[PDB]
This record gives structure tokens, C-alpha cells and sequence, in this order.
């Protein structure tokens, strides 16, 4: 997998924020309609449901792309914590979970890059 | 001849600058005892001039350049007066909601801000956004006037400017400046940009390295032709001062391999002179 650029990070962060607010309104609908929201959506309120599925697919693909493109940063960070009790692959997987949290907590309206906030969350998950 | 180089550490790293009777200081920043071949860095020299302000656009007219690759350098022959238009860039990737100043007005150098970034040179702001992302911030450092609709020949964006010219009744113009209008939002401005005059010599002053040896079948004689790595089509986007050329040394000698070292050989006084020696040492067995 190749590495991203900065405008790619801005666009993927916009799509990730769209995905997270859609999941927020989905979670309050599950809290209201007793967990039967698989056929319910507030993004429309036949082709509209296909457009909604396409939008959800592109936002989930944007989140997975922003997570997948930054797995080299996890390997560059987790090579420092090598001999404290875990193996290398466990540190890589836990730092990947921290990178998932950093990708779902990123704010593109601050001007800062993704790598600093990602480094904070990856080191948090490893420790 | 006329060389004097010793150790001198005042501002930075290791620094072995030579002394010449033509009042020109020469230096190579690489380590003493290098291995070089033809078309390499041999020395360079400091410059009192050519300390530019920022980036800009260069379009030379009536001088020849001869190079194939842009990363090699052009062996310049003629001199001539060439262009210099100041234009400061900011190559960033922020958001348009991070933008703090309005486009089309005059800011001040240092005390201003362009999307959480402090300014360097006061001028007219130019902005380009593409996908709600601030791709660049352009600040052309020139004095700004506000007088539009002349009904005259003030549009002269092709040719240069003369101090005895007239573009409007009551416009101060002394230094050479290029003109193009500002399409301001509810504004009637027109900015002039301080074009600076640059010119270089035909061939640089350097004494010819005399040979006191046999020189049977071969001889060493290097020339110092400074290289151009700028062209017409490129515009430079430096946020700070960047030199155009370097007064530098290149050694050529006539596949072929060569390994040249440097030392300090002097048997006249207690000093160190310019010494660049080669000898194809064979190894006869003493046994």
C-alpha cells in the first residue's frame, strides 16, 4: 500500500466525520426503535436507499483507507517498545487499534497533521 | 600561486577558506581528503551580492544556455541583464476555514498571519483554493495603489517600465516595476512590483593555475564556468532567500576513472597553499 498526501487526509477526514455523525444518528435510532434500524435511515428524510448504501460504502472505505495507509507509522513506533514483555506482532496489532481510534477521533479543522495525533494514540495503546 | 588557507571557525562547521590577491574568498564545504572525478564539486565562493529576498519568475531574453538536463547546469558564456520579479509563496495544505485574512488587501511583514503562519514580506495577497483546501498563499511584495478605470495606455504588462514614463496623472514611479491590475472584491486597486536589476560578468576573475612539472603527453587545466539550474519556464517558490548561481569550481581532465585528493604542500613559508594532486601509483615488489 502506498502512502497518502495531505489533501487526501483532509478529504478522508471529512468522509470519516460524515460516517461518524451517520453512526450517531443510527445509534440514537437504535436507542429509540429497540435495535431494528437495519432498514431505517434519516439520511433520506428506491434509488435513495441505493444512494444511501453507496454513501455508507464510500465513507467506510475512506475510514479503512486512512487506517490502512498509516500502518507504517505503527511499525516505526512499535519498534521502540520491543523487549518489555510483548512480542513484535502484539505491539503492532495494539498500535493498530490505537491508530483506528486516532482515525476516528481526528479533527481536520485544526490545521495539524494526522501523524502527531496518531503517534499519541498509538503510543497510548502500546503502553 | 597567491594562496593562503588555514583553519577558521567563527560561525559554523569546519571551514577552510583560501585567500587570493583578487580579494575573492574560495571554499569547499566537503571534507578535506575527498575523491572526485570530472563534473564534480571542487570549490565555491562567497558572494556579497545575489542574496535574494524570496522566490519569483525568471524569463531571460537574449542570452544562451546549453544543457540537456535541468539538474546538471548550463555552462554560461554571455552576460546580459536578466529579470528578477519578487513573489513570495507559501506551499501549505490547510483548510479554507483556517484562513484568517481577506484576499485582496495589504498586510504588513511579520506582524500579519496567513492561516496560523506568520508572514515574511508585506504585499498583495493572492490565494488559490481547489477543493476547500488552501493549496498556496501568494504574497507579492510590492507597493499598492488604488486607482482604476484610467482610459489610457496604463496596461503595459508585456514590456518593462521607464522612470520618464506616464501611466496616470500623478503617479510616482522611479525604480523599474512591472504592472498588472488587481481584480479585488469591491476594490479598485492596481499594484506595482519592484523589479530588481541583475547582471553577471562574461567570465569570472580567477588566476590561471601555473604548472611547474614535466607534463609529457598530458596536462591539467581546469576552467571555472558557473552553472545555471534555472530556466525560463520555471518559477521558484522559495519562502526565503535563494541564490541563482554559485561562483564555484569544476575540474575536468581528458572509460576513464580518476581519484583526486587534496593536501597542503608549501616549502617557501609556514603556510598552506592550493594542492590538488593525482598520480597513478603502481606497485613494484620490493620482496
Amino acid at each position: 500500500i502506498r502512502l497518502l498526501r495531505a489533501e487526501e487526509e483532509i478529504e478522508l477526514a471529512r468522509q470519516i466525520a460524515d460516517l461518524l455523525e451517520l453512526e450517531l444518528i443510527r445509534d440514537n435510532l437504535t436507542l429509540q426503535l429497540e435495535r431494528q434500524p437495519s432498514e431505517l435511515e434519516w439520511g433520506k428524510q428506491n434509488k435513495n436507499f441505493a444512494a444511501f448504501r453507496r454513501r455508507l460504502f464510500l465513507d467506510r472505505r475512506a475510514k479503512d483507507k486512512m487506517v490502512q495507509s498509516n500502518l507504517r507509522l505503527v511499525v516505526s513506533i512499535a519498534k521502540k517498545y520491543m523487549n518489555r514483555g510483548l512480542s513484535f506482532q502484539d505491539l503492532i496489532q495494539e498500535g493498530s487499534l490505537g491508530l483506528i481510534r486516532a482515525a476516528e477521533k481526528f479533527d481536520h479543522e485544526k490545521g495539524y497533521k494526522f501523524s502527531t495525533y496518531a503517534t499519541w494514540w498509538i503510543r497510548q495503546a502500546i503502553t | 600561486d597567491q594562496a593562503q588557507v588555514k583553519l577558521e571557525s567563527s560561525g559554523g562547521r569546519e571551514q577552510y577558506v583560501i585567500y587570493t590577491a583578487d580579494k575573492q574568498r574560495f571554499l569547499l564545504k566537503a571534507a578535506p581528503g575527498t575523491k572526485v572525478q570530472n563534473h564534480s564539486i571542487v570549490a565555491e565562493l562567497i558572494d556579497d551580492r545575489y542574496r535574494t529576498t524570496t522566490g519569483g519568475m525568471i524569463r531571460y531574453a537574449g542570452v544562451e544556455v546549453a544543457k540537456g538536463g535541468r539538474k546538471q547546469g548550463y555552462e554560461v558564456t554571455k552576460g546580459g541583464t536578466l529579470l528578477w520579479i519578487p513573489e513570495e509563496t507559501h506551499e501549505i495544505n490547510k483548510d479554507i476555514s483556517l484562513l484568517i485574512v481577506e484576499d485582496g488587501q495589504y498586510v504588513e511583514a511579520g506582524t500579519e498571519v496567513v492561516k496560523d503562519i506568520f508572514c515574511q514580506s508585506s504585499g498583495i495577497v493572492e490565494v488559490v483554493q481547489k477543493n476547500d483546501i488552501l493549496r498556496e498563499i501568494i504574497i507579492k511584495p510590492g507597493d499598492f495603489y488604488q486607482d482604476v478605470d484610467p482610459g489610457s495606455v496604463k496596461i503595459e504588462s508585456g514590456q518593462l517600465l521607464q522612470p520618464g514614463q506616464d501611466v496616470f496623472p500623478g503617479v510616482t514611479v522611479s525604480t523599474l516595476s512591472q504592472a498588472e491590475w488587481i481584480e479585488s472584491p469591491e476594490g479598485n486597486g492596481l499594484l506595482l512590483r519592484p523589479v530588481e536589476e541583475y547582471k553577471v560578468f562574461d567570465e569570472p576573475a580567477a588566476p590561471s593555475q601555473g604548472s611547474q612539472n614535466e607534463e609529457g603527453g598530458r596536462q591539467i587545466e581546469l576552467r571555472s564556468v558557473q552553472r545555471l539550474f534555472y530556466k525560463d519556464g520555471d518559477r521558484v517558490k522559495s519562502v526565503e532567500g535563494a541564490p541563482l548561481l554559485s561562483t564555484q569550481l569544476v575540474l575536468e581532465i581528458y572509460s576513464h576513472l580518476s581519484a583526486d585528493i587534496e593536501l597542503q604542500d608549501d616549502e617557501e613559508e609556514d603556510c598552506q597553499r592550493l594542492q590538488l594532486v593525482i598520480l597513478e601509483s603502481l606497485v613494484l615488489r620490493r620482496d
